[PDB]
RNA sequence: AGCCUGUGUACCAGGAGGGGAACAACCCAGAGAUAGGUUAAGGUCCCCAAGUGUGGAUUAAGUGUAAUCCUCUGAAGGUGGUCUCGAGCCCUAGACAGCCGGGAGGUGAGCUUAGAAGCAGCUACCCUCUAAGAAAAGCGUAACAGCUUACCGGCCGAGGUU
RNA sequence: CGAGUGGCUUGCUACCUCGAUGUCGGUUCCCUCCAUCCUGCCCGUGCAGAAGCGGGCAAGGGUGAGGUUGUUCGCCUAUUA
């Protein structure tokens, strides 16, 4: 099903698992990538910033993350960098799959609500921004237009 | 103010004592 | 902006309206140089290309007019020449100059002669498996050379195997 | 043949629409106008899109009909007609007191209206009505 | 959804007249008759009343000349199309680019391998001449040769580069 | 995984017609669209040639005959560019 159906934040927040059952598991494999043993003790820190409030299905998160981290293997399976996707798909989403009668939909998935200007991804690298490329590929699989932002890094 | 250029004008003046611009430079000394 | 081109002692360049003519011992070439707000004039010993605008599009044409004029200076004195080489693998290609067009016969065995008409005062002198296209108008000479090579173009089959044709060997 | 024009306008190198707009205004004021050298009138823009528009007008039509002129003659006159309420009595009277000519059948040289002249030295993107008609298939009778 | 169902409010319904091409609810506006005048929304090239108004800039696509909207689409992504503003670095001790010349030897390093000589793989990567020149960045060879990057010099002459 | 275009299917809605806008399929006869099947002109090829595959421009013209089925659709046969 197309993102057209769920990318907008026009519906009430729907996240109370005590009143919602049958919620599909998330497809997001990990949130901490790279050298998670080490702490952000890197020279450069780039972030992928969302430029519009939107809902991002756990579907897109996984594909976006994979496409970025799977690529960050331009540095190697045990390369020196740490990757972080800071958002989690809390918003439960429905579908009315009778016509408009008793239409309250059944749970079909989950999505994460991101407000314009928040960073969804944050990578930590030594002067070796292959990460800037890992993100050109990442904002490629999420609905919004995005800003690739570098923070600690005056090594231009 | 490149230093290597400053050192060359010296080395050149030294051999003169015992690039073209750098030679013309030393000569001017 | 304004650029000044000192015309060669060997040449005389006159210009009325948007047309410039350049005459030398080797001939004469006239061109139209028309572009928004770019004035081209002959100030005695030098040709002047000037304009009150400096935007990218304007500078582009100014630079183009320059090379066009210098190219004319060169064409009326030293002249322009392109060298070509006829080549064949099985069928003896026959390239002849007949009238104001060069004709090529027996190309890849073809019964129908392939031809093209020469541009302007361009001389196509052919000697054996060598051709020389020359004249004072680089535009004309360049095309005549090109057309000759294009004349043997093949799309139907693999060019890497069927390499017959005439090719530009030396560019001025 | 013979047209007592109170005003003879020269369209050579002028913006068709700006001339037409003035010739319209004047004919509605009771003036008899003649536009000369229509073939040399001009319209700014990219020749390719300009021609597509007029070509589309030629192709448009059906049994009821959409007679669109091909000669620079009519193109210009139709242009003026669009600036007049030609179906009203007053409009038709004005329109009928305006005539466009290929070249100049008069002795006098027409006048150039203010703000209608195009400077060829500072303009390269424009076309001649004559060129448009040639593209449309007109018979260059000028 | 020009959907369904709440809520507050103004409107249509039951609301003229002016504008919006037309058009219940969008804008101005709430209206006795008649008359003169000035504005509102909106508009002043023509159709069409009033500017082919002024100072300046951008756009070359007829983009555009489309407040609102079922109604006026145009998106993610991309753009050395073009204009403007900033920061860093290099430059008349001559920068960037191009063209010309130089790119040397110990030495075809050692190792492995019939082989390997900058360039299959492994290790190392030293010092000489010098104004330059890797134990070789890319091609090429069966391996050589050959062709070039790095690096230096010249010609040139003004900004260049990120 | 993400962004869209179309309005041929299906679903949704209940705006229009219940003082009736005659059904499906077929047929006959006319016009059109392009997201092109053939034909023209081209590009790439894992392009030797021949035969292809894929792509671009392009709607001028063509796109036919039959066996089962009311069928639309579809299956099948022999021709065909
Ligand atoms: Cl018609
Ligand atoms: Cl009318
Ligand atoms: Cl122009
Ligand atoms: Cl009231
Ligand atoms: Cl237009
Ligand atoms: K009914
Ligand atoms: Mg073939
Ligand atoms: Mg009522
Ligand atoms: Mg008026
Ligand atoms: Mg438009
Ligand atoms: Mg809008
Ligand atoms: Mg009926
Ligand atoms: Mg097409
Ligand atoms: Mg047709
Ligand atoms: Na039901
Ligand atoms: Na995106
Ligand atoms: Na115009
Ligand atoms: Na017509
Ligand atoms: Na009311
Ligand atoms: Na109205
Ligand atoms: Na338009
Ligand atoms: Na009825
Ligand atoms: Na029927
Ligand atoms: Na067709
Ligand atoms: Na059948």
């Amino acid at each position: 099903k197309p993102g057209a159906m769920y990318r907008n934040s026009s519906k009430p927040a729907y996240t109370r698992r005590e009143y919602i059952s049958g919620i599909p598991g998330k497809k997001i494999a990990q949130f901490d990538m790279g050298n998670n043993g080490a702490g952000p003790t890197y020279p450069a820190q780039v972030e992928l910033v969302v430029e519009k409030p939107v809902q991002i299905r756990h579907n897109a998160l996984e594909a976006a993350r994979v496409a970025a981290n799977r690529y960050v293997q331009n540095s190697g399976a045990a390369a020196n960098y740490k990757f972080r996707i800071r958002k989690f798909p809390f918003h439960v989403i429905r579908e009315n799959k009778d016509g408009m009668r008793a239409p309250f939909g059944k749970p079909v998935g989950t999505a994460a609500r991101v407000h314009g200007a928040n960073h969804i991804f944050i990578a930590w690298v030594n002067p070796d921004p292959n990460v800037e490329e890992a993100w050109r590929r990442a904002k490629m699989k999420v609905t919004p237009t995005i800003n690739i932002d570098s923070s600690p890094a005056g090594n231009a | 103010i490149p230093e290597w250029k400053q050192e060359e004008v010296d080395a050149i003046v030294e051999m003169i004592e015992s690039r073209n611009t750098l030679l013309e430079r030393a000569l001017d000394d | 902006p304004r650029v000044e081109l000192e015309i060669p002692e060997d040449v005389d360049a006159e210009q009325d309206h948007l047309d410039i003519t350049v005459e030398g011992d080797n001939g004469s070439v006239t061109r139209r140089l028309w572009y928004p707000d770019i004035d081209v004039s002959v100030d005695g010993d030098t040709v002047v290309i000037e304009s009150d605008e400096d935007n990218a599009k304007t500078m582009s044409t100014i630079g183009t007019f320059q090379s066009h004029i210098e190219n004319m200076f060169h064409g009326v004195t030293e002249g322009w020449e392109y060298g070509m080489e006829v080549f064949y693998s099985h069928f003896p290609m026959q390239v002849n100059v007949e009238g104001d067009e060069v004709v090529i016969e027996n190309f890849l065995g073809e019964k129908a002669p392939r031809r093209t008409t020469i541009h302007g005062d361009t001389d196509v002198e052919i000697d054996g498996e060598e051709l020389t296209v020359s004249g004072p108008d680089i535009e004309a000479v360049g095309q005549t050379a090109a057309d000759i090579e294009q004349l043997t173009r093949i799309n139907d089959k693999d060019v890497r195997v069927f390499q017959d044709g005439v090719y530009i060997t030396r560019k001025p | 043949a013979e047209f007592d024009a109170d005003v003879i306008v020269d369209a050579r190198d002028c913006i068709m629409g700006r001339v037409a707009s003035q010739v319209a205004e004047q004919a509605l004021d009771g003036e008899t106008v003649a536009v000369v050298n229509a073939e040399r009138a001009v319209i700014t823009g990219r020749e390719e899109q300009i021609v597509e528009k007029y070509e589309k007008r030629v192709d448009i039509g059906n049994d009821n009909g959409y007679f669109y002129p091909k000669r620079p003659d009519g193109i210009f006159k139709r242009t003026i007609r669009g600036m007049l309420p030609h179906k009203k009595q007053r409009g038709r009277e004005a329109f009928e007191s305006v005539r466009v000519y290929l070249g100049n059948p008069y002795d006098e040289d027409g006048e150039v209206l203010d703000g209608t002249s195009l400077d060829r030295l500072s303009n390269i993107k424009f076309v001649t009505l004559g060129e448009i008609s040639e593209t449309l298939g007109a018979n260059k009778t000028w």
